[PDB]
Parts: structure tokens; C-alpha cells; sequence
């Protein structure tokens, strides 16, 4: 999901 | 009314907004700023920057690269599927967790729009604390997901  | 015909649905509008704005979030700080440049807001705590994640966090699990563009692609996919049934089945009063569904859910759409469409994800906010340390760009879209992710193990208590 996030950017990592 | 119009209101009940649709049931849940209408939440799906922030989804929506939030989209919008992290793609215009992005979209400004790209055509304004050079790469890993740092435009200085709070001198000691707080900047702009350009950095592009291609999600190199997960680098130790293979010998290759760019996979991730994919996998995660996936799995923004799989779950945005899985988090839009979850709001359908919800009721009218839980707005906590209508917000919180609505607020992950567009995070993550944005992020997966990245992948799709440019290999690395755009993250523009660099805070820190002097050279002691800097913690890792993000943008509108990972603000969204984190929030989500405090209202919904805040529903848990
Ligand atoms: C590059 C930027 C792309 C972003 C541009 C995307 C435009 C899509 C917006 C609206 C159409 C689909 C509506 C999606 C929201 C559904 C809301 C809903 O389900 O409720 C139905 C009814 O409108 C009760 O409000
Ligand atoms: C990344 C930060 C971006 C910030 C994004 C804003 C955060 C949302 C705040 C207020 C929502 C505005 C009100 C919109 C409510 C519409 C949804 C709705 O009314 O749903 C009714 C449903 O039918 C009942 O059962
Ligand atoms: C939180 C809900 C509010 C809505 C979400 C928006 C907030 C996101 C932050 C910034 C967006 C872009 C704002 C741009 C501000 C920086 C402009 C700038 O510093 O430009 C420097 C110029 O290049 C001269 O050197
Ligand atoms: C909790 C809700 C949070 C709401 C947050 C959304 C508000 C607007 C977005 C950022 C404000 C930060 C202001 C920083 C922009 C000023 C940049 C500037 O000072 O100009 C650039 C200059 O060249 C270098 O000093
Ligand atoms: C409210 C708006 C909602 C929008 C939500 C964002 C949607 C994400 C964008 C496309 C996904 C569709 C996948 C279609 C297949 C894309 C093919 C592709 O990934 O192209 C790769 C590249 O162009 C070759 O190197
Ligand atoms: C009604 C819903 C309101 C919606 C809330 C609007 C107010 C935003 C408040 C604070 C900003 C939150 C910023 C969260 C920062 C998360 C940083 C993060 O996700 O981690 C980055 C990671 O290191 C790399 O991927």
C-alpha cells in the first residue's frame, strides 16, 4: 500500500 | 431519497478527494522541484524534497529489480477489492469506520496509480531533525493509508  | 438508494457508496467521495489531491500533490512538487532537491520549511524539522520510491525497502527478497512495481501493484488491487465490500457491508452510524475504510482505500489508489503508471511512487516531505536524522519522504496518499490504518486500531480499542 504505503510508498516503501 | 437519494441518499439510502445508494447505501454506503456515497463515502466513496472521499476516497475520491483524497486521489485528487495526492495527484496534484505529486504532479506539483514533480514540475517544481529536481530530484532529492530539499526546499527548506522548518530549517531543523521540516522540508520539501522529490525523492521517488521505487519501493526499494523490500530489496532483500530477491536478486532483482522492479518486481516491486508489480507486487505491490497487486496488492493495492487485491485490497482495494477486499475494502470496497467492506464498506458496502457497512451501516449508517459507523462513519468511524466508513471514514477510515475511505481513507486507506484512496491512499492506496493513488500509490497504485503511480506504479501503473510511472515504475517508482512520487513523495515529497522530508521530515527531520538536523543531520541527526531524516525520516523517509511521503506524500498525501500515505498520509491518507496511515490514518486509516490509526481509525481502524482505534475501532479495536
Ligand atoms: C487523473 C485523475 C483521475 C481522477 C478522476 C476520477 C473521476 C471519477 C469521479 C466520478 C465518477 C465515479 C464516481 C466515483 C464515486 C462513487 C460515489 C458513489 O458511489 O455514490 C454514487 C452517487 O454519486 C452518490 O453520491
Ligand atoms: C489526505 C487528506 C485528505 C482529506 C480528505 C477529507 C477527509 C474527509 C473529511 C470529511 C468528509 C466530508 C464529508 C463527506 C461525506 C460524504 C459521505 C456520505 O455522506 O455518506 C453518507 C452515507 O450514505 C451514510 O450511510
Ligand atoms: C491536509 C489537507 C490540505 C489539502 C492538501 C494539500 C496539502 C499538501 C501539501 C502541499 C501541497 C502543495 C502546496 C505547495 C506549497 C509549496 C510551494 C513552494 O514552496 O514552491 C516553492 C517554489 O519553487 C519557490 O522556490
Ligand atoms: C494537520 C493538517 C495539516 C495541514 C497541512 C496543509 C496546509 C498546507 C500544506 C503545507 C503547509 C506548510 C507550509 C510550507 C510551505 C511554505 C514554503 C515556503 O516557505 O516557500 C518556499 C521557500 O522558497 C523556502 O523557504
Ligand atoms: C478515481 C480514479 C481511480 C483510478 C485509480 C488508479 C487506477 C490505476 C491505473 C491503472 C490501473 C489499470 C491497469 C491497466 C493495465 C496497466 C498496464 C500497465 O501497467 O502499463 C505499464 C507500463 O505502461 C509499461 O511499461
Ligand atoms: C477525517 C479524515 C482526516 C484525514 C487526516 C487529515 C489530517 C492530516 C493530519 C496529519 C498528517 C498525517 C500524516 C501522516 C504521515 C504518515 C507518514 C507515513 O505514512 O510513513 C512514511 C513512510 O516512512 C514511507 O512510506
Amino acid at each position: 500500500l504505503i510508498s516503501t | 431519497p437519494d441518499v439510502d438508494r445508494f447505501g454506503r457508496l456515497p463515502w466513496l467521495w472521499i476516497t475520491v478527494l483524497v486521489f485528487v489531491l495526492d495527484q496534484v500533490s505529486k504532479a506539483f512538487f514533480q514540475a517544481e522541484l529536481s530530484m532529492y532537491q530539499q526546499i527548506v520549511v522548518i530549517p531543523d524539522l521540516f522540508s520539501w524534497t522529490l525523492a521517488y520510491n521505487t519501493g526499494a525497502a523490500f530489496s532483500f527478497l530477491a536478486d532483482s529489480s522492479g518486481w516491486q512495481r508489480w507486487l505491490f501493484a497487486l496488492i493495492a488491487i487485491v485490497v482495494s477489492a477486499s475494502l470496497v465490500v467492506w464498506l458496502k457491508r457497512l451501516k449508517k452510524g459507523e462513519t468511524w469506520l466508513a471514514i477510515a475504510l475511505a481513507l486507506v482505500l484512496g491512499g492506496a489508489l493513488g500509490n497504485l496509480y503511480d506504479r501503473m503508471v510511472l515504475g517508482h511512487v512520487v513523495d515529497f516531505i522530508l521530515v527531520h531533525w538536523q543531520n541527526r536524522w531524516y525520516f523517509p519522504a511521503f506524500n498525501l496518499a500515505d498520509s491518507a493509508i496511515t490514518v486509516g490504518a490509526v481509525m481502524l486500531a482505534l475501532d479495536m480499542f
